[PDB]
């Protein structure tokens, strides 16, 4: 998971987090406002030391209209069917050890996207 | 009697409208002034075919000369939309899929004047 | 095109008839980036196993 930026209700600023001495629980206040909100995910900052990263979040369905990008018919979608279907390595800095191919389905109003 | 005779020709090309007429035509206009006149002494028309498909387009000896290229971002219908009916009764005609490409030009002219003047005066005493 | 074009000189055509005409266009490296460039019109836009496919341009 993660955790977000919470903002403040009167200056809109960024909540810290703060433990409450004396009732033994986490809130949420602001340094320009005198803003208390009280949290719910009791959890603070986190950190993925192994980075692990899905790319299939960060691909965008517009690939598939990219004339330079080959095109196969041999892996189809899954949610509508289609038969074409563009591929592409990560295309990321930062990829650990992978050749891995990502597919996006070639068929307008789908932008169905998956890795084999 | 229906056929491609659509023509757009340049600025300084211009054909009136309408039919030259003495009742219509004045005298208003005058190297600055060759350009000048040009534009209604010249511009009824006449677009001569020739055996290699090519057209020439006269208003004179002097020739514009011109492909019947085709278009793609203009594929209306012409129409002679005369004032008449409800609100111009427009005439059905032939279809904009192609459009002149053609060759009408022009050119410049040169000056010179001076550079510096003399200096050093000096007053009296 | 090719017909207009040599019998240019004893008629006014010109290659920038192909640029007004849409047959030809002035590609900047960095639009060339984008290109899927083919390197001759017959050899490389022929029917086989799939290359590409998706030609948008063609080398003079
Ligand atoms: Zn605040
Ligand atoms: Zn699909």
């Amino acid at each position: 998971g993660f955790v977000g930026i919470r903002f403040c209700q009167e200056c809109n600023n960024m909540l810290y987090p703060k433990e409450d001495k004396e009732n033994r629980i986490l809130l949420y206040a602001c340094r320009n406002c005198d803003y208390q909100q009280e949290a719910d995910n009791s959890c603070i900052y986190v950190n993925k030391i192994t980075h692990e990263v899905d790319e299939l979040t960060q691909i965008i369905a517009d690939v598939s209209q990219d004339p330079t990008l080959p095109r196969t018919e041999d892996h189809p979608c899954q949610k509508c069917g289609h038969k074409e279907a563009v591929f592409f390595q990560s295309h990321s800095a930062r990829a650990e050890d992978a050749m891995r191919l990502y597919y996006v389905c070639t068929a307008p109003h789908c932008g169905h996207r998956w890795t084999e | 009697g229906n056929d491609l005779y659509f023509v757009k020709l340049p600025n300084f090309l211009s054909v009136e409208p309408r039919p030259f007429d003495p009742q219509y035509y004045e005298d208003e206009f005058e190297e600055e002034g060759r350009t000048r006149l040009k534009l209604k002494v010249e511009n009824n028309a006449r677009i001569v075919k020739w055996s290699d498909g090519s057209m020439s387009l006269h208003l004179g000896n002097e020739v514009f000369d011109v492909y019947k290229a085709p278009l793609q971002g203009d594929h209306n219908h012409l129409f002679i939309r005369q004032g008449t009916g409800l609100q111009g009764q427009a005439v059905f005609k032939t279809k904009l899929t192609f459009r002149p490409h053609s060759t009408d030009s022009a050119t410049h002219r040169k000056m010179t004047l001076s550079l510096a003047d003399r200096c050093s005066k000096t007053q009296k005493i | 095109h090719i017909d207009q074009l040599k019998e240019r000189e004893y008629n006014n055509y010109s290659w920038q008839d192909l640029v007004a005409s849409g047959v030809v266009e002035y590609i900047d490296t960095l639009e060339e980036e984008t290109v899927m460039l083919a390197m001759t019109p017959d050899d490389l836009q022929e029917k086989e196993v799939a290359y590409c496919s998706t030609y948008t341009h063609c080398e003079i």
